[PDB]
């Protein structure tokens, strides 16, 4: 009957309206798992830089063109590359020659390429999250993959030739493949942070 | 009974080329229009006293080159523009005097436009990480030994259908083509077998995709795309 909302995040996730909307029946079904890392105190947490890996399987040598959004709970502090991006490609995107990290306030957009379907299973970005000082046990930072959608572009996950199938998979990535308000979470921690839109955090254990 | 003579009809014939154009730009090219001949025609007789018209002979006086004088009056590539889906080809009325002129066959004369998004490589109206794709997928091809811009289409679109020397490919080529080194001396009507379609197209256009995707940038992309390009290729 409440309305419960994250203690730093907003769930910027849309609802994934492209026709096909039910990727079920796609032959190719992506899902991607994002770091949990959980502390068992606030001392070892406190002012830790986190890796936090975004990893997609199932989809080996089955896509080419993906983008999606990635946002972190505001107290967290992003550490950036040696260029300044907030995140850094992985091994799954080995075999794509386009590959682009574009910071976005506490977030980041994320998009590859490929001149045939060379996405593989794997790491597709990383990006490290520092701890804050004041960290307290109980504790948790969610970290949240979103779709989203406006007139003028939309985020993807498709095959070099944005095939039939290859809109079959981009729909199973972002309603089943990820977290969001329509796919909740059911992990303990994100419940507690009222943040089951949200698909990996830092989390400290209760006292 | 007096015998006068006066302009029956008038109607131009129209030489032209097709012209590619992105949807931010404020002028058409009068150099599509390649030739426009004006014919005038008359007709000499008199007025009856029962005050019925009688025509006595019916001809055209020299017809005049206005190839010069031809203008496309206020329309523009920027307030032409509607996306609409698999449509891209506009009539443009010519003007003359500030007036529209017919055709042979009674028409308003027109000239033919293609209008599009810059970046949007497969002809959806949308500029995303598909077209970055596609321009990158395009690269790789005729970079590859027994290819080329003759026998690879860069466009997924339908329009195109796999054709490598449909004009809708020549228009994706303008379209993706958005780091030209030669800058402005290589015109609107160079070919898709005259651009240098490459991975550094691809990889603008991704950037702007990028860019659009994002808080910093999704109005300027929106709104001013040709601010946005000028970020992405270094040009500003
Ligand atoms: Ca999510
Ligand atoms: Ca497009
Ligand atoms: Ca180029």
């Amino acid at each position: 009957h409440h309305h419960h909302h994250a203690m730093a995040l907003t769930d910027r996730g849309m609802t994934y309206d492209l026709d096909p909307k039910d990727g079920s029946s796609a032959a190719t079904k992506p899902v991607l798992e994002v770091t949990k890392k959980v502390f068992d105190t606030a001392a070892d947490a406190a002012g830790q830089t986190v890796t936090v890996e975004f990893k997609v399987s199932g989809a080996e040598g089955k896509y080419a063109t993906t983008g999606y959004h990635i946002y972190w709970d505001e107290r967290l502090e992003v550490v950036a590359t040696k260029t300044g991006a907030y995140a850094k490609k992985g091994a799954a995107l080995e075999d794509s020659s386009l590959a682009k990290a574009e910071n976005n306030g506490n977030g980041v957009f994320v998009a590859s390429g490929a001149d045939d379907d060379f996405g593989a299973d794997g790491v597709m970005w990383t990006v490290e999250l520092k701890v804050p000082a004041d960290a307290k046990a109980g504790d948790v930072y969610p970290i949240d993959v979103a779709y989203q959608w406006d007139p003028s572009k939309g985020d993807l996950f498709t095959d070099n030739k944005d095939s039939a199938q290859g809109k079959l998979m981009q729909a199973y990535f972002f309603t089943q493949g990820i977290k969001s308000s329509s796919n909740p979470s059911t992990d303990e921690y994100l419940v507690k942070a009222n943040a089951t839109y949200a698909d990996g955090y830092i989390a400290i254990k209760a006292g | 009974n007096t015998v006068t003579s006066a302009v029956k009809t008038q109607y131009v014939e129209i030489e032209s080329v097709d012209g590619f154009y992105f949807n931010t730009e404020d002028k058409f090219d009068t150099a599509q229009i390649k030739k426009a001949v004006l014919h005038t025609v008359y007709n000499e007789g008199y007025t009856g006293d029962d005050g019925v018209a009688v025509v006595l002979r019916e001809y055209e006086s020299e017809p005049v080159d206005i190839t010069a004088e031809l203008t496309f009056g206020d329309a523009t590539p920027a307030n032409t523009y509607k996306a609409v889906e698999n449509k891209f080809d506009y009539e443009i009325p010519v003007y003359y005097n500030n007036a529209t002129l017919k055709d042979a066959e009674g028409n308003d004369a027109t000239v033919t436009v293609y209008i599009g998004l810059k970046g949007d490589t497969d002809l959806n109206n949308i500029v995303d990480g598909r077209d970055a794709t596609a321009t990158l997928t395009y690269y790789a091809a005729t970079s590859t030994d027994g290819k080329d811009a003759t026998t690879v289409a860069l466009s997924p679109s339908t329009l195109v259908g796999g054709n490598p020397e449909s004009v809708y490919d020549d228009f994706s080529a303008f379209l993706s083509d958005v780091k030209v080194d030669a800058g402005k001396e290589l015109t609107r009507f160079a070919k898709k077998a005259e651009r240098l379609i490459d991975g550094r197209d691809a990889s603008s256009i991704l950037t702007f995709y990028t860019k659009s995707s994002v808080d910093q940038y999704k109005d300027m992309a929106a709104n001013e795309p040709n601010k946005l390009w000028d970020i992405v290729t270094g040009d500003a």
